[PDB]
This record gives C-alpha cells, structure tokens and sequence, in this order.
DNA sequence: TTTTTTTTTTATAAAAATTT
DNA sequence: ATTTTAATATTAAATTTTTAATAAAAAAAAA
DNA sequence: AATATTAAAAT
C-alpha cells in the first residue's frame, strides 16, 4: 500500500518491470495473498446492488470468485499457494483506524444516499463497505482444501509470508498486487493476476534484483525508500513525494541521515514518526516458517466439493462439475516441465528497436 | 539487408511451422545467416531456426539486425507467395518495415509486401552443444502421423527407446495406446527408414500438444532427428534443404 | 483368447466411420461364427445391423460368446489412428476388459497396439426376421449418397416411389418438389452401377432424411446399395462389406 | 419457358458465384436471352448477368417472364446437379413454379426440381456504355490470388493502372502489399496473358469483401476484363462460356 | 496416385446477459 | 515557470451462452 | 488496497 511505488518503478527503473502473459508462468508455484482476492470478489461480483448470496442469506461471492479464478490459475500452468492473512502488527493500528473511519464515513454517506433514494450510489457505498471475516477466510480455506490448493496461514500480514516464501525459493513469485510485498522482500512480485477469459492483461511482474541494481540500493535501503514514500505501518514526511525520496535515498544512503540533516521549518519531520520499528518490521517480520509448510497440490475431492457447494451454497452442479473436470485436465498438465529448468536464460533482452 | 530466397516455398513452410507454436519472434539476422532462437508463449517449447547465408542467394547484411515480427501476420503475408515463388527479404536500418518481395518464376507478377513490425523483447535460452544419448532419425510423415494420432487418445507420449526401437506409448481416459518402431539397417533406404543411435534406453514423457505444434515443420524435412537423453529435453531437428535446421526443443514431463 | 486379424484396414475404418454418426455405444456380438453387431439409433428410430463373418478375415479364432460393447466414437478415433493399408488385428482377453487393436504396417516397420476401455452396455439382442420385400433395388452407393445429400437441401422427408421404369426419389419441401425420376438401368456394360430392380408390387410412402444422410456414411464400403422396402415395414439399406458380410441399416418410416 | 443447356456447369458456376453476394434476384428472362440486373444485398455492388439464347441448344420463350428466385435456394438446387449435367430451366405461365429438370450424362437419371417463385420489385436500373479508359484483361487465377491475398492485409485495394503495368496496393495494420503485373505478351497461350489498354494512367481505390465476392466467379472464365475510368465503377467482366457475360460493378 | 475446393468444425473475440 | 505532491474523487470479475464472424482443417470433387 | 487530477501548492 506504498503511495507511488508502481509508478516509481515504472518511471525510474522500467527494466525491472517485465510485462508477461499469464501463460508464460507454466509450472511456477506462486504465492497469492488471499484477502486482496476476497476483497476483489466481494467488490467486483455483485448483482442489483447486492452481493452474490445463496438462499440462506450467506455471502458466497468470494467462493465463486476464488473457485473460478483458481481454476484459471490451473489452466494457465501456474500453481497457486493461498497465503491467507493473519494478525496485523501493532504499527498498523493507525492504518486500520483510518480504514474504519473510511468505512464509517462510507456507511454514513450510504445512509444519506438511501435517504435520498438512489441505486448506483447505494451500491457504490456498499461496495466500499466490505470486510473480511473469520468465517470468510475459513470458508475459503475450506474450499481451497477441497480443491487441493495448499492454504497457508500467516502469523503477520500475508505479504510478509509471501515474501518469506519466495525468499526461501519455495515458490517462484509472490503474486500480490500490493507494493508492500517488495519491501517485505519478495525477489519476484507479480501484479494484475486476473486470469480471465481472453482478457490478455499483461502480468505486471516486479523483480527486486533489477530494482536494487538499477536504483543502486540494497534491501534496507529500499525499505527506507518505501518508509519515506509512505507505508501502512508509519506516516511519511509531508512535502516528500516519490522523486524527492529517490533523490534523498540516493544521496544520503540512509534514513537517519535524512533525520539528522533536514530543515524543520520547511519539511516537517513528525515527532511520533516510528520509522525504525517499521524498518525492522520490513526487515524481520513475524513470517511463517517456509521450510515447514506442506506445499503440495493434491487430487481434488469431487464429492465433498459437490456436497459443500450444493448443500451449503446451492451452486449449480454443471458449472463447478465442468470446472473440476478442467481442474483434472490441468492437473494432468501440472507435471509438465519448464525449459528454464534445463537451459539458463542468457539473452534476457533480445531487443528489437 | 538483402536476402533473396530462390525457393520461397521453404520460407512459406518455415513460417507455417512457426505460425501455431509462437506468434511473435525476434530474428537474429546477421551476416552469418538468418537465425531465430525463440521460445514458446507458454515458455515450455523452443524454436531454434537457423538459415545460413550459404543457403540463400546473394545474401547481404550490413548491421546485426534484430526485428520482432508478428508471425501470424508474416504467415498471412507469406501465404500470398506461390509454390515456385522467389522471395526477396529486405529491411532498412531501423526496425520499422520488412519488405517481402515475391519475384515471379516467369517475371510477370512482382509482389512487393512491406510489413509493419513490432518492438518486443523475447527471452533467449543458452542451449549447450552436447551429444544426446538417443538420436532417432525418422520419416517426417510418420512422426507427424504418430503425434497427430496419439494426441487423439493421449495427453502425453512416453517415448521409450530400446535395442528394438522407439516406442511411442500414449495413455489417456480414452484407451491405452502404443506405437512401436524398428530400425532397419538391412534395406539401406534413404528417407523412409528409421535410424536409431542408442547409448541408454531412455524413457521420457513429453507433452503431445507441443509435438503437434512441432509436426508443422514436416514439409521442411523428410528426415526428423529426435535426439534425447535422460532428463534432457527433446530436440526435434527438421533439417531444411541445404540451408540449416529448424530445431524444436521441448521439456519432458 | 480372441483374435480377429483382418487384412484390409480401410474397410473396418469405413465401418467405424460409418457407425460414429448414428450410434454412440454399440454392443459387438462377437461369436465363433463371425463378428456381429445389432443396436438401435441414439434417437431410437433407426436400427443398425453389422455382420462381419469370419471367412473373409485373414486369421480368426474366437472361443466364447463375447457380447462386449465399446464406445464407437472412441473406436472411431482409434481407427482413425490406423493407416489405410494397415492390417487390423482385434485381440481380446477374458479377465481383461480391453479390446486390443494392433495395427500392422504395410511394410514391417511399425506396429500400433491400442488397448481400449470397454464401456460395457447391455443392448437387447432382438432377432430381426429377414422376410421378402416388395421393392428391392441394386443402385450405386455413391449415386444413392448423392441423392440423399442432395435432397437433404430441400425438405425433411424422402418419398421413395416404386415406379416400373426405375425408382423415384421425391422430396416435397420448402423450396419445392424434388422428384428424381431415376430410370431402370439393367445395362451389361455397367457391372455394378446398373440399377437392378426386382419388384413384385409398387409401393410409395414417406421416409426419413437425416437418418438417410447418416446411412450414406457407409458409402466407401461398397459400390452398391441393396436397398429394400415393402409396405408398412422398415427400410433396408444393405452395404456389402467386400466378401465379409452385410451392414443393413433399418429406417422406421 | 424452356431452356436446355448442355454445359450445366456454367449455370452451376453462375449460381455459386451469385449465391454469397446477392440473395433476391429478378431473372428478367426474355426471348433475347436470360439476363439479370440487380444490386447487392446491401445495395453497394451490382451484378449484370447475361446468358444469350444463341448459346443454349434448345430455347423457347413465348412470353417475357420476369421471375424472382432466392439464389441460396437455387444455389442448393444447382448444388444437387452434377458437373457434366444437362440442366434445363422450365417455367409455366399460370402457376409460379420454376422446374429445373436435370439430366445425368448417361441418360439414366432425370432430376426434376420445382422452384417457388416470389413476387418482388423488378429492378430496371440500366447502364450506359461509358468510355472505359483502362481495360485490364488478366487471368482469373491471378485476380483471385490478388484479391484473396490482398484481403489478408487491408480492406481497400488501390488499383494503379498505368502504361506498362497495373499495381494492386492494399495497406492495412498488418503491412502494405503492392502487387505489380507486367503486360505479358511473350510467354502465354492466349489465356495466361495480362494486357492493359493504353488510354491514361488510372489510380483510384476500391474496397475489398465485395471484390472477393466478385472473384468468387473465378471458375466461370479464365479471363477477367477489368474496365475502369477515373470516376466510373469498374467492370469486372467474366466471359460466360463465349455465350454471354457476367458483369460486376463496384462504386469506389 | 497429387492437388485443390469447398462445407464443416473449430477455438475465437468481441459482445450481450447473469452466474446465486 | 515547471513540476512537485497531497489532497480529492473512482474501481477491483468471470463465467456459460449466445451474437456475427473467424480461419484451420474435414473430406471430398476434380487434375 | 490500487489508479487519475486538479486546484493548490512549492520553491
């Protein structure tokens, strides 16, 4: 949630951001933040001003979106790991209080729009009113267990556990749309993972190594750059935008140098600015153990999927049935090797003007 | 850059073989020859296409050019050429326009085709030069037939070599399959024979959809050289008529 | 335990490409006398009776009455794996539910063993009597296929009439009348294309069209159609499989 | 009427040419010959069929019958007929049916086919004979190759007629084709030669799609007369079996 | 036997709907 | 002057099934 | 948790 990092790497070091197809990640075990996906499915998949629900009044749009998107991860060749979110750290209290103030403001203008009596304004202000719940992640972990996708529970924010999973070499990419996963230390980030029917969206893949080679920084230095840019664990200095942050991290090579030489009349350093604790959080978070988890893609249980999704969620049997048959087709394709395993990439550019 | 190809049906067959596997590729055009080391969009297969300058007619290349050609549009442009057509490649200094002049055999229909280019970057793999432990030389129609009929009943071949010969075994939900071949050193034939050099009796599982994409080069070479060893990817060499090779690489399952 | 080595690969390819259009699952009544099949249409209108006697096989040896049934879309695809001049060898076991389909090459180069899943189905083995018919014609099979596929463009029904000077095919459809007034052809110089009619009584009643278009996919089996009918009875479209047997299709009118 | 034709493949090729372009056709058949003059289904092109009564072996037209046939249906009815078939066209005055009694070429199968006529407005456009400046007489194989292979690039063909060679230029997003044809006079059998009439260099664009339905009449003749001027819609003339012409007109 | 020549069948890219 | 930046607003989808249209073959029709 | 933008800064 770093303010202006995607545009920063797009406009400073564009050799790191390589746009790729969804088909080009065949046989790649990748780690996906689950709560960002759940918010995508309970925001995007709506009818008539309402979330997609069953006849019992339970929310089931997240299970719908998770099932179809995760199947689309299977035919494109990639192997998903759904790192679910855990307890956020104690420095995120201001950010979650700001989120709760935003949702309460959206609730009061939702009540104002319902007093005025619209439809699109009401569906927008309840699209902003979306919250993950323990039963939401519980039912999605249940669904990915029956599909055979390896669910993981982070003890921190799941971008950190995704970064620790790619850092151990267990998975190829941390496939979150969040900027904070690069600062948590993912060597590969990839964004915009809408694996869809003929969308042809390029997967915005962020590689940390070409960032730290092109910007002339190391890992703690990029942490200090993102803290000065503005994370979700501490505030930023007012008046310091992206390009000034790039210049200050490039010409002082610390953040305590920016503390010790700056004018307080013009650029106000905050007195409650707890940058060292968020720096140590981005260096050493409370991640899961990457070498003790079960990263396996088992056979999908057809029968409990039909019983769960047709007794509790009353989904139509033909769509999820054909989805699990093409899951079976993609699982026979899942053992297929990649040619990067046998040949090393030497001509990385092969430029054509 | 001026490359006049007298047998332009060769280039028509090359881009028909390149049509379905990949859609965009970067041509490593140098003075030694026209090259194309391109990899699949699913990043599993690879195309090593090499057309040397000794197999062209009056080849010229000043700079080390490299242009990125939409191969579906190049296949649509090269399908305008005839069977006995003389195709003249031409390009400028900048990667903007690739001229494809189709000189008629009886000089009555000169067909100038300027082609719009793309500016994309593709990944090159460093392929080592090693001795494969199982070199299988096969007729091209039989390898085409084996791939297109085992793909009906299977998702993957299990290519097993032995003293007797290669064994294209496929398995599926439709019924179990098996195609066995045998080498013949007795008939001493030229194109319809199977030549199998063995070191190890290798048994590797290859995806058969990509082998169907590979068997589109069958018109380019009656001799198909399947060279493989244990846990090293299959190279499927279609030796073009005295210009070079169209080598197809494929990762085992 | 069962061996059905048959010398002509193309003609069992013709049988299994003839029967893929009508019927999905058929029970192959395999006995010691010869290979039989009898099943009703997938729309449950038509009836197909295939007989392949063991005299026209190359070698034949069957022990038990194997009334086992395959999917014919599956066996159709497995027989499109065959070559045209291949040698079909249907093999089977007793405990194993696999119909082996070893296809020998015309040379001694390759073998094409295909096991097959037996999707066993219990059809009703009914005994159709072979009585006399009021109209029997011997018309050429490509010409009957032309009549069926070229009156398919007008209506939904064929009104076959038994005129004395040749058989008349009509179709009152949306585009108009379609009366082929085909003539009596008992010429000596046409050996099998002569329209040989042995009629004891004229008859004319409305037949089907979509099923006749399904029937004429048996066209490359024989050059003749021994088409038979009478009053208030199913049609016979008999196709003589070389010297092996008859593929009688039946049509409810 | 009654019009026997022993080269029924010519009428089959006429109807398979005219099936995909136009759908409602007013076969204004007179005693001077079969002719048809109707526009496109989208009223952009124009078809001018002429089948003179001297080319048919048997002809009989007592009354000027202007009837209207859906050419998809008549195309299916002529798709029934064989290649060497003797196709007759018959009509009765009082009942609106067009009988098409075919003849297999062994006198052993007679195929009778009635066609349901339908009443519609008879087109009476007409065209004066313009001074066609640039007349290009190419073979139909290269014209079908040029239109079918310039449709792969663009949607418009800029035909640049000149003194020595005619250029067919199409430029779309996939590139820029430019097909030149030299005025061949040395290696020919008087059917493979491209000859261009010297009046003036003529350069104006014509769209594709409709020119592909124009060159769908490729098996009718081995010659395409391409008569054009600087403003006039071009004549794409197909010589029908040296007994008539099939003229095509396309507004640039 | 070799090569065209088409309907068919095909995965296809746009676009409607709603998938609950 | 620019361009820098913290404000202010906004969205986050994926089918199956139809719509006209596609281009690669199925599968003959004819050199 | 993302993108755009424009008055308002921001020297």
């Amino acid at each position: 949630g770093i303010q202006g990092l995607a545009k920063l790497i797009a406009d400073v070091a564009p050799s790191a951001i390589r746009e790729n197809d969804i088909k080009s990640y065949f046989g790649r075990k990748v780690a996906i933040d689950a709560s960002m996906s759940i918010y995508q499915f309970l925001i995007a998949v709506r009818q008539g001003g309402d979330v997609l629900q069953n006849e019992e009044g339970e929310t089931t749009s997240h299970l719908m979106g998770m099932f179809y998107r995760t199947i689309r991860m299977m035919e494109n060749g990639i192997k998903p790991v759904y790192v679910f979110d855990g307890k956020p750290p104690q420095l995120k209290s201001g950010e979650l209080a700001k989120r709760s103030e935003r949702r309460a403001e959206a609730e009061k203008q939702l009540q104002q729009a319902q007093a005025a009596g619209a439809e699109q304004e009401v569906e927008k202000f309840t699209k902003r009113l979306v919250k993950v719940t323990k039963q939401h992640n519980d039912e999605c972990k249940h669904l990915l267990s029956l599909m055979g996708i390896p669910y993981l529970d982070a003890p921190s924010e799941a971008e950190a556990s995704c970064a620790a999973l790619v850092k151990a070499g267990k998975v190829y990419a941390a496939a979150t749309e969040d900027m904070d996963c690069l600062t948590f230390g993912s060597p590969v980030l990839m964004r915009h993972l809408t694996a869809s029917e003929a969308k042809k969206l390029p997967i915005q893949e962020f590689h940390l190594s070409r960032i730290l080679q092109e910007l002339g920084l190391n890992q703690e230095q990029f942490v200090d750059l993102c803290i000065l840019l503005g994370s979700d664990y501490c505030e930023s200095i007012r008046g310091i935008g992206p390009k000034r942050a790039v210049d200050l991290i490039q010409k002082h090579k610390s953040i305590e140098e920016i503390v010790r030489r700056l004018d307080p009349n013009k650029y106000p350093v905050p007195e409650n600015w707890l940058h060292k604790e968020a720096h140590q959080l981005f260096l050493e978070p409370e991640v899961l153990d990457p070498e003790s988890v079960e990263l396996k893609w088992s056979e999908p249980n057809e029968e409990e999927l039909i019983k769960f999704m047709c007794g509790e969620k009353q989904f139509s049997e033909e769509r999820i049935r054909s989805g699990v048959k093409r899951l079976s087709k993609s699982r026979q394709g899942s053992t297929q090797g990649r040619l990067d395993d046998f040949f090393k990439v030497t001509g990385s550019l092969s430029s054509a003007k | 850059f001026e490359a006049r190809l007298v047998q332009g049906s060769i280039l028509k067959k090359v881009l028909e073989a390149l049509k379905d596997l990949i859609n965009e590729a970067c041509w490593d055009i140098s003075s030694s020859g026209v090259n194309l080391q391109s990899m699949d969009s699913s990043h599993v297969s690879l195309v090593q296409l090499t057309l040397r300058s000794e197999g062209f007619d009056t080849y010229r290349c000043d700079r080390n050019l490299a242009m990125g050609v939409n191969l579906t549009s190049m296949s649509k442009i090269l399908k305008c050429a005839g069977n006995e057509d003389i195709i003249t490649l031409r390009a400028e200094d900048n990667a903007d326009t690739l001229a494809l002049v189709f000189e008629a055999p009886n000089q009555e229909k000169v067909s100038d085709y300027e082609m719009k280019l793309m500016d994309l970057d593709v990944e090159q793999l460093g392929i080592p030069e090693q001795e494969y432990s199982c070199v299988v030389k096969m007729p091209s129609g039989e390898f085409a037939r084996i791939c297109r009929d085992l793909s009906h009943i299977g998702d993957a071949v299990v290519i097993s070599c032995a003293k007797d010969g290669v064994k294209f075994s496929a398995s599926g939900e439709l019924g179990n399959g098996n195609i066995k071949l045998s080498q013949t050193s007795n008939v001493d034939k030229e194109e319809e024979a199977v030549t199998i050099e063995m070191n190890e009796p290798v048994q590797l599982t290859f995806a058969l959809r990509y082998l169907n994409f590979f068997t589109k080069a069958t018109p380019l070479s009656s001799t198909v050289t399947l060279s493989m060893s244990a846990d090293v990817p299959l190279v499927v060499e279609y030796k073009i008529a005295d210009m070079g090779h169209l080598k197809y690489y494929l990762a085992p399952k």
